[PDB]
Formats: structure tokens, sequence, C-alpha cells
């Protein structure tokens, strides 16, 4: 039940077509394949004719033919292969074969007949497992593969800034490698895959609707990739067409410009970016076939079946006779021009081995009676440069196989638009031969507009003020969050905490800091300090000049005279800690500052104290006891302020609050305690005074002396209550502070002394 | 050509090189004896075992179909299409082929594999050992009941490990058994703690000046004392022989090819010594030694090389018609004189069984009522024969009952048989140089190392590997890759990575190897020392004197009425004594955070307070009241600028020793020492030149004795300022030149309080 076509020549060329399309269980093969095996093995003989009779292409040698049927089915043609080995052990021996039209038929042609070292052309064969030399030595193809296609959907999806999309797939084998193959130069093109899946033949339209559903989950992905055959897209345009989703398809050869996919889809195929492989129609293979008819073609033996395939009719009757190819129309396989250029390329390789091994003769060389596949496929198979046969005029076409033996990849960018009168049509908008080319006027969407299908990220790019490092799950998504102004960022993946306060000078990096903070004001405060200041600098200028006449007074020549210095000193050390108050604080500044009041009051305690002395009841022991006392409240001063180590630097409100070192770092909590059990002492000695009922004897003295007391409490028992009031504002704690002195010296000058040098100047 | 071709229910495919390659007109010529005869009736005699066993296959007659694959790989092409032919859908009817029990060679081996493959038909193997079978991808219908060949290179490196050979060196040989082999042992080696120091290749087409090269430069790196052989049966012979000529003396641990065979020792007995080899782990067959020896060509019809297999073996001819060659005899027969098994005759056995194993559990699942061929046998798929049974078969060797524990026949994943390996060793009995078996390699190491001599001891190659005693060693050597001796580094450096020893901080002592990455500690001067309670004593009789003074003074100063301004006098010198005194009290403690800082004020407050009272003495009610208040003023002058010396660092910055193991620094004040020195200098050069005016002048009214001290003291200073900065200027001592001042200060407050009190004491008493 097998035939074959066998012609007789000095070298014979093998063949290998779908003739029969599957069978199954029932027959081994069956129906008649009327364009992929009749138009294909007719190609093929009518380019070994053509070269027969070709005087620039082995004008001595004859080429054969031996073609056989392998019924679509991988099996089948591995048994019918078994021909030209047998010859290569009344068979012929072969030069090599060229055939194979299914990925598998080729894949298990190549194997067996690698083993034996016969060089193998195939036509239509486009697997991209076919191209590792490691398990095919003698495969060759002038169709691409089909992971160029992939590549150029990459670079067709990088020419209009398409990142995001969405790719669906195929559960057969023509679904998948193209799948990984565009990931691979997706990555390559700084191109993110937002959804992957497979589509089966098995499923039903639930399944369709559902991956439209998961493909309808991200708005943002607008462009779907589509990798599948003619049956899974026209199902899945249907089922977007029932859910009535929009979406800007891109697809690889298995729909290219067919117009069964879109057949009662073309609301929703609007728009699509197909690609199909580019080739040309023969007239001359056109004019052989057309006049084709069965009495008059008998190298085929298949042609009988075919004849009563495409015209119904029989043998056994008369019917068969009017018929003709030319009255009916005729369409030309898209592959022809695949098989004719094989056909080419294999008789080229055999003319340039025939050229090289003798150019004595022109007949059948000596020496080339044993053919190898090794030399002639390595030397002259893949090198091959000709001119296409039947090739156009206008037009660069040229035959050559690559590294990995392949075709050469040109494929035709086909869109899917809508005319003025309505009709759709596919038309070429570009091409890819090594390089992508669009025109970019001819697609529907490419008219100016409110934006041409912006397929752009999940998220627009955000780098100017804003940080880009937060992702919602997906690594492609790229969206950005302000950060607060108390969180500056310094690197791009993350805000850092250093504070508002050290905004760096457009530079980002660091967090430079501000000096710009409530340090010392020039002039802002500084001019109510500078009246204490020159208050005090008076009343000690006053008391220079009091004392100079105190002992010719009689009155304070009476008094104390070592006690009499030390209250202008103590007056004069009121002014003293004032200006160092107003001066920006330090490491020792604040030091200075902290003992500064802290013998302020013991200066007055020890005058209370010794005023009360003189009423109760010299000199000797009135500066003894001053001098204790003095050095007992120094006493614990030493000891306080090495409790804590001082330092310079403080932390203040973000936003540039402008409160940044405005105290040294010695804590001021035990200064208040210091200075408040002492004011109970001073307290409580002037209550003592008031006690005793000297007040006949130096009444004027002991009057002036209270009432400074009196006012000196009262003034103190109102100034804790604001403190812990304000709790804030250091700049307005400083202005208080230097006035709270101020009013102390202030009343110090308006004690008893202050009558005394009143009565000795009038 | 010639073939078997017995016919039976299930046909058995055979491939076997009965005859040797050759070249010109002849494909191929001699007659393989030993590879190709003796395995070819291996194979017949376990199918006439299994035929006339009752429990494996009792209804199933099992046939053969066996071609001669010539040992070439094309040849063998051409006949593998005979195995096919029935697969198919009558001068020769093809025969159904279950299987193919074929092999001997990895490049027949490989090339059939590939056109069984697409016809679906199993293959086992008994003698291919090639790496690449085990590829799936490309072999997917292949077994073999021996081990591949990188199974060695893992037995090999346990070997290494086991003696601790670290540094070693690997010899390969050209083609496809040496590079694949040598490739797989280094990702082993790897694994373990080893690494290659040199790599080579030897070639077939050479001569033997190259072979001294390739000894020479082994010598060239001292510490390889092993050589990882992976040669071939004629390449390493050679090599050892030129070892010979060279006078080399190395541990040789070789793989197959060098195994027990007596064919590579021969002549160069003497380097080879002490070397290691391997073997496959093979047992005799004992049923087949009887089978083999009754063979002969008058009733032996089943096998059609056997006439020129007897021809060849016996130089005799049966049929003499006119030929160069003698009438065999009648009686001529083989017996164990001149007949050795060959050594891979139970692999044979075991692939035949293990198809048969197969088939049977086939047959009984797919038909257990009956136990004949069924007509779904008829279709025999090779691909559940193979994936499902093939590869799940569990069963003792049929003709070694002995050691049926380990003897178990199986198939791994990749189709490969058990790896077990004979370890040997090359040895002097003494007048008899022999092979010894001293261990074994089944999936496990086990050696006998009492009966290895010249190899028990150790003999060391690790003067790379690693000496490292554990001084802080760091691995590595300049210009060598991986030998890193463990020189370049020294105990004192810690160790951080291993290119580089990594010192972790100067002068640091490492705790073990790493952790002392911490900067060494130091130790400052030591409070409340013997050489400081003397002083602090003297310091405190020295204040103790000078209170009673005081209060003396007080109380002796109602009476004498006349001096009004000699208390202030003495108030402001008492408190510039006891001043003095109190200095050398936190002057000589060793914690000075801020102490100095106040140490040098309160010293120079000293000094200024004792110059003033001298000034205001030599100098001289309103007036002297004004000189006081002038002198009080010039002392609080003079401490104006004090502490703006202060006023820029009165901690320091940093204090270090040219010692850095004390490293006796205070290391809380850092101040000048030449700035220190110079105030203090300062401070006292105008004291002496305002004291030596006074005391060239005549004081007559009562001030003789205020003049004589002034003049007295003068020269206390001198004393004092020309000897505390030689000492502490050169010296600059932890703790020695503190000392020496702080017992020249109160020396000098004692001496100056004297005068002045010398004479109210006379008075007073
Ligand atoms: N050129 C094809 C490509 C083919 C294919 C093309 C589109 C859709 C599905 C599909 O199935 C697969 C699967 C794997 C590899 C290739 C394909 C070849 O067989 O190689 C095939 C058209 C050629 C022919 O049969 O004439
Ligand atoms: N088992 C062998 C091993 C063989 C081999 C053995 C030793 C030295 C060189 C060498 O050449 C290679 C190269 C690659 C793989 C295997 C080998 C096989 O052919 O597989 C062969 C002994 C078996 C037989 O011929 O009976
Ligand atoms: C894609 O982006 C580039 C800039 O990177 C731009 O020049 C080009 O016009 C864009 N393509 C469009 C808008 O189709
Ligand atoms: C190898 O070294 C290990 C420890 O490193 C030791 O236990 C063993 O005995 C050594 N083997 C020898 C010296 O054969």
């Amino acid at each position: 039940a097998k035939k074959v076509l066998t012609l007789e020549g000095d070298l014979v060329l093998g063949g290998l077509f779908p003739v029969h399309q599957k069978g199954g269980p029932a027959e081994d093969c069956g129906p008649v394949n009327e364009h992929r095996g009749i138009q294909r093995l007719e190609a093929m003989l009518f380019a070994l004719d053509r070269i027969n009779r070709d005087p620039h292409l082995l004008p001595g040698v004859r080429l054969g033919a031996h073609i056989l049927d392998s019924c679509s089915k991988d099996t089948h043609a591995l048994e019918q292969a078994l021909d030209f080995v047998r010859a290569s052990l009344a068979p012929t021996a072969i030069t090599g074969v060229i055939g194979g039209s299914y990925s598998d038929v080729s894949i298990q042609v190549a194997n067996l007949l690698r083993l034996f070292q016969i060089p193998q052309i195939s036509y239509a064969s486009t697997s991209a497992k076919l191209s590792d030399k490691s398990r095919y030595d003698y495969f060759a193809r002038t169709v691409p593969p089909d992971f160029f296609q992939a590549k150029a959907m990459a670079e067709i999806l990088r020419f209009f800034n398409w990142t995001y999309v969405s790719t669906v797939a195929s559960e057969g084998d023509y679904g998948e490698t193209g799948i990984e193959a565009f990931e691979l130069e997706a990555r390559a093109r700084n191109i993110c895959v937002a959804t992957s899946e497979k589509v089966g033949r098995a499923m039903s339209r639930a399944a369709f609707e559902g991956v439209v559903r998961a493909l309808l989950q991200k708005p943002s992905a607008r462009v779907a990739v589509l990798f599948t055959r003619s049956e899974d897209a026209r199902e899945l345009l249907a089922a977007s067409q029932r859910l009535n989703a929009s979406f800007t398809w891109v697809a690889s050869d298995g729909w290219g410009a067919l117009e069964s996919v879109v057949a009662g889809s073309e609301g929703a195929a609007e728009g699509a970016i197909t690609i199909e492989l580019a080739s040309y129609p023969i007239s001359d293979f056109a004019s052989y076939f057309q006049s084709l008819d069965p009495w008059n073609n008998s190298r085929n033996p298949w042609f009988r079946e075919f004849w009563e395939q495409r015209f119904r009719c029989s043998f056994r009757q008369r019917d068969c006779a009017a018929h003709s190819l030319r009255a009916v129309p005729f369409e030309q396989e898209s592959k022809i021009m695949f098989v004719v250029n094989a056909v080419y390329a294999m008789a080229h390789a055999l003319h340039n081995m025939h050229r090289a091994l003798c150019p004595n003769t022109t007949r059948l060389c000596d020496a080339m009676r044993p053919v190898n596949g090794r030399r002639l496929y390595k030397d002259f198979v893949l090198n091959v440069k000709f001119d296409a046969p039947f090739r156009p005029a206008d037009t660069h076409n040229e035959v050559r196989f690559d590294r990995f033996g392949d075709g050469i990849g040109r494929y035709n960018i086909f869109t899917y638009l809508r005319a003025g009168s309505g009709r759709y049509r596919y038309q070429k908008v570009g091409y890819w031969a090594e390089g992508l080319t669009l025109d970019t006027s001819l697609i529907p969407w490419a008219s100016p507009s409110a934006g041409p299908l912006p397929a752009s990220r999940c998220s627009e790019p955000c780098l100017q003020n804003e940080v880009k490092s937060v992702q919602p799950g997906e690594v492609c998504c790229w969206l950005c969050i302000p950060c607060q102004p108390y969180e500056y960022r310094l690197d791009e993946f993350t805000c850092a905490d250093c504070g508002l306060g050290y905004w760096p000078n457009a530079s980002l990096t660091g967090c430079f800091e501000l000096p710009q903070e409530y340090i010392r004001w020039g002039d802002a405060w500084a001019v109510g300090p500078v009246t204490i200041a020159c208050l005090g600098a008076l009343a000690t200028l006053f008391v220079l000049g009091v004392f100079v006449r105190h002992n010719a007074t009689p009155v304070v020549k009476a008094s104390g005279r070592e006690l009499c210095y030390i209250l202008l000193g103590g007056v004069f050390l009121c002014y003293c800690m004032t200006f160092i108050f107003i001066a920006k604080p330090s490491t020792a500044v604040c030091t200075l500052r902290r003992l500064g009041l802290g013998t302020a009051f013991s200066v007055c305690y020890s005058a209370l104290l010794t005023k009360t002395n003189r009423i109760a009841r010299s000199p000797a022991s009135q500066v003894a006891i001053c001098l204790a006392l003095i050095s007992g409240q120094l006493l614990i001063v030493v000891a306080w302020l090495v409790v804590e180590a001082p330092g310079t630097g403080k932390e203040t409100a973000p936003e540039r609050r402008e409160v940044v070192t405005l105290r040294c770092n010695h804590r001021d909590a035990s200064m208040l305690g210091s200075l408040a059990y002492n004011v109970l002492l001073i307290a409580l000695c002037t209550l003592y005074a008031f006690k005793t009922r000297k007040c006949p004897e130096n009444f004027n003295e002991a009057k002036f002396i209270g009432f400074t007391m009196y006012t000196t409490c009262i003034i103190w028992l109102a100034f804790l209550p604001i403190f812990y009031v304000t709790s804030s504002d250091y700049r307005v704690q400083t202005t208080t502070m230097c006035v709270s002195v101020s009013l102390s010296g202030s009343v110090v000058l308006g004690c008893l002394f202050a009558p005394k040098l009143h009565i000795i100047l009038f | 050509r010639r073939e078997i071709k017995i016919e039976g229910d299930l046909v058995l495919g055979g491939l076997f090189p009965i005859n040797e390659k050759g070249t010109g007109t002849e494909e191929c010529g001699r007659i393989n004896e030993d590879r190709g005869i003796q395995r070819l009736e291996a194979m017949l005699f376990a199918i006439d075992e299994i035929n006339k066993d009752d429990y494996l296959l009792p209804g199933v007659k099992l046939g053969v179909h066996i071609l001669d694959t010539c040992s070439r790989d094309t040849y063998a092409l051409e006949q593998s299409l005979e195995f096919v032919r029935a697969s198919l859908t009558q001068e020769n009817i093809p025969l159904l082929i279950a299987g193919v029990i074929g092999g001997s060679y990895s490049s027949v081996s490989i090339q059939v594999a590939n056109l069984l493959r697409l016809f679906q038909i199993p293959q086992i193997s008994y003698a291919s050992t090639s790496a690449k079978l085990s590829d799936k991808s490309r072999y997917d219908y292949f077994a073999r009941t021996v081990p591949p060949d990188f199974y060695q290179a893992k037995a090999m490196a346990e070997i290494l490990r086991f003696f601790n050979w670290t540094y070693v060196s690997t010899v390969a040989s050209e083609g496809d058994y040496g590079e694949t082999g040598i490739e797989a042992f280094e990702q082993e080696a790897r694994l373990r703690n080893i690494c290659i120091a040199t790599a080579e290749k030897v070639g077939r087409s050479n001569i033997r000046k190259s072979y001294d090269s390739v000894i020479r430069e082994l010598l060239q790196k001292p510490n390889a004392r092993v050589v990882v052989l992976f040669m071939r049966s004629d390449d390493s012979r050679e090599l050892i022989a030129a070892a010979s000529r060279a006078n080399a003396s190395f541990t040789w641990v070789a793989s197959d090819g060098w195994g027990a065979q007596e064919s590579i020792i021969k002549g160069s007995e003497h380097v080879a010594y002490g070397a290691i080899t391997l073997e496959l782990a093979s047992q005799p067959v004992r049923q087949f030694d009887r089978y083999f020896q009754s063979l002969n060509p008058y009733n032996n019809h089943r096998n059609p090389w056997f006439r020129d297999f007897w021809e060849q073996k016996f130089q005799c001819s049966l049929q003499n018609k006119r030929n160069h060659r003698r009438v065999c005899d009648k009686h001529l027969a083989i017996d164990s004189s001149n007949y050795e098994q060959e050594s891979k005759i139970m692999f044979v056995v075991n692939a035949v069984y293990a198809m048969a194993h197969a088939l049977h559990k086939m047959q009984r699942t797919l038909c257990p009522n009956t136990t004949k061929l069924c007509d779904a046998m008829k279709i025999l798929d090779g691909k559940k024969l193979y994936k499902d049974y093939l590869l799940k078969i569990n069963f003792t060797a049929p003709f070694n009952p002995n050691k049926d524990a380990d003897s178990i026949v199986k198939f791994d994943t990749f189709g490969d048989g058990m790896g077990r390996y004979n370890v040997f060793n090359f040895q002097n009995v003494g007048g008899k140089y022999s092979y010894l078996k001293v261990g074994h390699w089944a999936e496990t190491l086990s050696l006998d190392v009492n009966s290895i001599h010249w190899s028990r001891n150790s003999v060391p190659t690790s003067q790379c590997s690693d000496p490292c005693a554990p001084n802080e060693m760091k691995n590595m050597q300049p210009g060598d890759v991986c030998c890193w001796i463990c020189i370049p580094c020294e105990p004192y450096e810690y160790l951080a990575d291993e290119f580089t020893c990594m010192d972790c901080g100067s002068g640091q002592w490492p705790t073990a190897d790493l952790t002392g990455c911490y900067d060494l500690p130091e130790d400052y001067i030591r409070w409340e020392d013997a050489w400081a309670i003397g002083p602090v004593t003297i310091a405190c009789l020295g204040f103790m004197c000078t209170c009673m003074v005081v209060t003396v003074f007080i109380k002796h100063n109602n009476t004498p009425l006349v001096k009004a301004s000699g208390r202030e006098l003495c108030y402001i010198l008492l408190f510039g004594v006891g001043l003095s005194y109190c200095m050398t009290f936190f002057f000589i403690a060793k914690p000075s955070p801020v102490i100095c800082a106040l140490r040098r004020l309160g010293l120079g407050s000293s000094f200024a307070i004792c110059y003033s009272a001298l000034l205001t003495k030599t100098n001289c009610f309103i007036s002297p009241s004004s000189q006081v208040f002038i002198c009080l003023g010039l002392i609080l002058v003079q401490i104006v600028m004090v502490s703006v010396w202060l006023i820029l660092e009165a901690p320091g910055t940093r204090r270090y020793t040219l010692a850095e193991k004390r490293e006796t620094v205070i290391l809380k004040c850092n101040v000048k020492d030449s700035s220190m020195l110079i105030s203090l200098t300062y401070d006292v050069i105008l004291v002496i030149l305002c004291t030596v005016y006074a005391f060239k002048t005549r004081k007559c009214p009562e001030n003789f004795n205020e003049a004589k001290f002034i003049g007295f003291t003068m020269y206390t200073t001198c004393i004092i300022w020309l000897a505390f900065l030689p000492i502490f200027y050169v010296t600059s001592s932890d703790y020695r030149v503190q000392t020496t001042t702080m017992c020249i200060s109160v020396s000098l407050s004692g001496f100056v309080v004297l005068g002045c009190l010398f004479a109210p004491k006379v008075h007073i008493i």
C-alpha cells in the first residue's frame, strides 16, 4: 500500500512530502493533501525539470528523484526512510534528501539519516529544536526557525515602548518554545511579562472566558502577545468578543493574515499586529501546475487520487473528462518558494562539489562515485550564496544557511484595520529581515490622537521628587510614594530618618547639616539683654564710689566693712551672669553659667544670715560664717557638675524648628533643686529676722532689708510657675532668665545700703 | 556473511566482536578468541540454561540472532538494520527481536543505540563503559550491566581522602577514554578537600623522548608523590618504563587499563612498586568452564565462526587443500592448561538473564492464566518492557550462590549496573612481584591496611595542602594555584582570610585565629602606690604645720597693733602655702579627666600668690591698703590668661608612647608638655629677678628679716626651676617625673613659709 516516484539520473535526490493526511487507527493514512503534499511535490518536480534543462547548473549531470510519502506520521516516515540507506549500503544511491514538512517527521528523518551520512534539506520544518548540531549533524532548512519571530515580536514591542505586556501560550509543541524564547529576548530588551498561562485544545468556552478574565486582571496590560495556533487564536477572539474586551493583540505566524481566525470576530480583532512568513508566488510554477492532467502526467502516482478528491468524480465512470485545473481557481502554496529554494540549493552544492573535485570534465567524476555526507554538507551545503531562482525583479533575496544550518529570517508585519467603507483587510506595514522597519503611518492607531495605545508600565517612572522603591508584588511595577520631611531619602531604595532640619542643598546624600538655629541673637533679642547689662554696669560704677567714702561716713563705718564689699560684688555678680546667659551656650559657657547663679544665691543668703547676726547680737565671726556658707554652697556645685557630662548638640522638632543647640547637654534638673534648697534657708533667715523685736534699733536698715527679702521671696515664688508653663521657647526662656536675675540685682541695690549712701551724700 | 539464527518463541539479538578490525581490502580480519568467541559462547551457554530452567520462562523458548560487528562502529550499523526489518509492516524470513544483548565497544554501542531507539528496541550492554551512554536524552532504550567509567573517579578520590592525599597529580591519555574520565575526576576531587596539582595528556603518536618530558615535569614538584593515572594499558606501560630511565619514585593510583595485568610491570617493577590499582570485581563462572572446553568443531554446528577460531588458535587446517598448514589432529581439545576465562564473561551471562527476567515478569502480568505466548505479546512493545520491567529487576547472580548478598543484578535510574570495584596493590613478597587485592569499593570504601606495605606509611603529600600549624596560618602562595603551603603569615597576625592572612589591629594578640581583632589593652599609673603615700603624708604634715601657724598668728595678732598690715600679709602668704600644699593632693592621682586642667590653674594661682606676696614685701595705713589691693588685682590678672591656655583643649587630643607593649599613658590628659613646662618656667623667672634687687638693697627699719627671707627664697626658686624642667623635658615618664616635682613643690612651700614665720616663732617662744 505504498507508492514511490522514482526518476533515473546520475544523481538521485530523495523526497519526503505529506501527500496523505493522518488516517488514525482505522488506516495508516487516508485523505490526500491537496496543498501541503501534492503542490509541494509538483514544485519539487518542476524545480528538478528546470535544473535538468539549465546549461549553467549541472550541464552533464542529470538529477534524479526518489520521492516517498510519509502520510503525515513520524513512524511511517521512519519506515519509508529505510530506502535511501539500503541504496547507500535495484536501489539507486542518493546524494541527499529534500523533504520533511512536519517537525516530528523531520526530526525522525534527521535522526535516522545522520548515522548514514545523508544530508537533509527541509522546506517547511520550523522547529526550534532542529537547530542544535549535537543531535542533527546533516540537517538544513530554508525556512527560518520559530524563535526568530519571538525576537521580532520583542523588537516590535520595544519599538512602541510596550514594556508591560501579557503573553498567552499554547499547550502543544508550538506554543511553548516560542514563549520561552520571547521571555528570554524580552529580559534582554527591558520588556516585562505580566501574566503567563497555557491554553489547551480540549479547553471549552469556560476556560477561554476564565483566561480572558485573568488577562483583564491587569488594567495596565493593554497589549496581549499571542503565540498559539489558528484554532486557539480564533477561540480566544470569539471569547473576547462575547465578553466584549478590548486588547492590542500581537501574534506570531499562527495567526498571520488568515481570515478564518477573524471569521465572525472582526470587532475585537481590530488593531492586532500579526507577523507572517514572507514569500512570493511563482508564475512559472503556477503555469506548470495549471497545465496538468492525469492523461499527460504519469510520473506522479498520487495524481489520480488528487484529481478524484479535488474534482469530485471517479475514473470507473467517465465523469473526470471536462474538469480541468485551468478553469478552476488555483491558490499557490506559500511554501512553494522554500521547496524550490531547497532543491536549487542542493543542486548548487552538488555542482560546486563536482567542479571542485575535477574541473577537467563536466560529466560525473571518477572520484565522485562514492558520495559522503560529511564533506559535501560541511563544504558546500553550508556555503551557498546563490541568487534565488524565479525571483521577481525589484528585490534582493539570497539563499544562505547560517552556522546552525537554518534559513534567513524574513517576516512581514501585518495589521487588522477597518477601511472607510467598513471592509476588514490585512495590509503589510513593515518587515523584519535582521532589522525592524515600520512606516508608522498606515497603522489605524498610529495616527496623531490621544495616545497610540500606550502600554508603558504598571506605573509611570517617578524620580523627580518621590522615592520609587515601593512595589506591590511585581518587580516590574514601578511606583512612587512621597516620604515625610522628617524622612529625607539618601538612597534610591529607602528614605533615611536623619531629620528634616538637616536638609541637603539639592544633594540628597549624607543629610548635610543646617547651621541655622537659635544659637545667639546678635540684634533680634540682644537689645533687651544690653539694657540689663548697662544697668548692672552703672550700678557697679555707683558701688565703686559708694564705698570710697564709706570709711568717712559714720553710718557705713559702724556697719561691717568686709561684708559691705561683698554686697557690692554680689550685686555686681548678678549682672555678671546676665551676659553669660545671653551669650551662646557651649560645653564651657553653660557650665560657667550654671555656676553663675549657684553663687548668686549664696551671697544673698549669706547677707541675710549676717544681717540676722547683728540683730540677734564680731567681724571675724561674721566673715567666717559667710565664707563657710560660700564654701559650702560651692562644695556641692563642683560635685554636681561632674555627675553629668556636658556636651554640645541638641535635637529638636523637624522642618527647621530653629531650636538646635539651644542649650548644652548638661542637665539643668539638679540646678533647680540646688537653688531651691538655699532659697528656703534664705527665706527662713528673713522670717527669723522679722521675729526679733529689735525694731527700735537700726529701724531704717531693718525695714529696707525686710522689704528687699520679701520682694525677692515673692518674685522667686512667681518664677517657678512660669518655667513649667512654657516648657519650650528657649529664646523666650533665655529672655525671661535675664530679666529675672536683673530684677534680683535691681532690688539688691535698693537694699539697706542705698539709704546709707543717700544720708552720707546729703 | 555468517550469523546465528536459532529459532524460538522469543528471539534476542546479539552483537559481538568475533573478528578484529582490519585495514585495506579486508574490512575485518583476525578472529578475536577472547572478546569475540568466549563472550559469544557465554550468551549461548546462558540461554541454554534459561531454556532448561523450569522457573524462568517455562513455556517460552528463547531464540538468538547474533551478528559479528567486526570491531567497527560503521560496520555494526549495517547489520543493525537486520534487527529492525521484522518491525516493519521469502528467501529469509525476518525474526522479531525482543531485545539486543550486544555492544563490547563504546563506539559500537553508541552507534547501535542511536538506531535502536528509533524503533523502540531495548538494548543491554555487557562491556560498554562509556560515560556518554548514561545520557538518557540521546540513549533512552540503552542499559548496561557494567558500571560506567566515571565511577572509577569516585573510587580513586575516596582512596586519596582515606590516605589524606590532597596534593595530587593527574595524567590522562588522548582519545575518548582519558579526557572523559579525567574530566569527571576533578569535580569529584573538588567535591572533597582536594585540588589538582598538574594536568597532563599522553598521546599514542609520540616518541619516548616526549615520555621523558612527561616524567620530568612531574619531578619539578617535590611535594606531589602520588600520581592519579587514568591512562590506557599500552600508554601506562611506556610511562612507567620512562620513570625507570629517569630514576623516579612515585605512588601510582590507576584506574581500569592498569589493574592486575602482568604486561605493564614488565622490565620496570622497581618504580611500579607500591602502586594502587583498580579492577572490575568479576568472579569466575564455574559452570562455563566445562561448557567451553567440551566444544568441538565436529559437534558445535550452531557457531559458524568456530571453524575459524579453531584454525586460528591451533594454527592448523581441518581440510588442508595444498595449504602451508598442518592437518588438525582428531584428538585436539582445549583444557585448563591453555584456557583462561575472559574477565567480563559473568557480565554477558548477567545481561542475558536480565532480559529473560524482564520478559518473564512482563509475561506473567500480561498472561496470568497461561504460561505460553499470548496475542498481547505479538506487538511486544519495547517502551513498556524497558521503562517498566527491565529497569525494575532485582535478582541474584544465577551462577554465584556464595555471595548472593552483594551480587544482586539491578539497574539504577540511568540504566547502569552497580559499581563494585576491586582495589589491588603491587607489592614484593620477596623474590617475586605480584598483585594482591587489598580492598573493594561497593558503594562504600573498605581497605585492608595491614596487608598494604610501602603504603602503610602515610607518605604525606600535604607539604602544600595543609601543614598549617595553628599559628594563624594562611592558605596562599605566589606562583602556585593551590599549593598554599601555609608559610605566608605569622602567629602575631590574626587569621581573617585565606589568600591574605589579613592582620586585624596593629600589635594585637589573636585569641585562637580570628577573635583577637580588638586593640591590645593598656595599663595606666597605679593609684595609692608606695611612692605616693610618702608625699601624701608629707603634704598632710606640711598642711597641718601651716594650719598651726595660722592659729598662732591670729592669736598673737592682738598685742602687736603696730603691724596693722602684717596680718593681711600673713593671711595671703598662708593661703598661698596652703594652696601649694593642697596641689600635691590631686596632682599625684592617676585618674585626671579634668583634674590636670585645674592643676595648671592651681599651680599658676599658687605661684602668682607667692609672687604677689614677695613683690609687696619688697616694695614695702591707706598706702599699704592700696598695695594689697593692687597685689590682689595682679594675682587675678595673672589668672586671666591661665584659663585662656585651657580655652582650646583642656583634656588634650591623644597620648602615645614609643613602646607598644606597656603603653603606660594617662589616656585622659593630653596637654602639651612643652607648653606646660614653658609656662611654669616663665612664672618663676620674674620672681627671681624681682627678689634679687631687694636682696641688694638694705632694709634697716625692722625689715631686714623680710629682706633676708626674700633673698633666701630666691635661690630656692632658681634651683627648683633648673631641676624640674630637665627631667621632664626628655624622659617624660608616666610617674617618675610627676613625683619629683611634687617633692620639689612641697619643699619650696615649706621653705618660704619657714622664713616668714621664723620671726613670730621666736617671739611666741
Ligand atoms: N513549519 C511548521 C511549524 C509548526 C506549526 C506552525 C503553526 C502552528 C502550529 C505548528 O505546530 C508546530 C509545532 C512545533 C514546531 C513547528 C510547528 C513545522 O512543522 O515545523 C509546520 C507549518 C509547517 C507544515 O506542517 O507545513
Ligand atoms: N569497556 C570498554 C572501556 C574502553 C577502554 C578501556 C580501557 C582503556 C581504553 C578504553 O577506551 C574507551 C573509551 C571510552 C569508553 C570506554 C573505553 C568500552 O569499550 O566501553 C572496553 C573494555 C571493553 C571491551 O572492549 O570489552
Ligand atoms: C518610544 O520611546 C522613544 C524614546 O525612548 C521615542 O523616541 C519613540 O517615539 C517612542 N515610540 C512611540 C511613541 O511610538
Ligand atoms: C587521615 O587524617 C585523619 C584526620 O585528619 C586521621 O584520622 C586518619 O587516620 C588519617 N588517615 C591516614 C593517616 O591514613
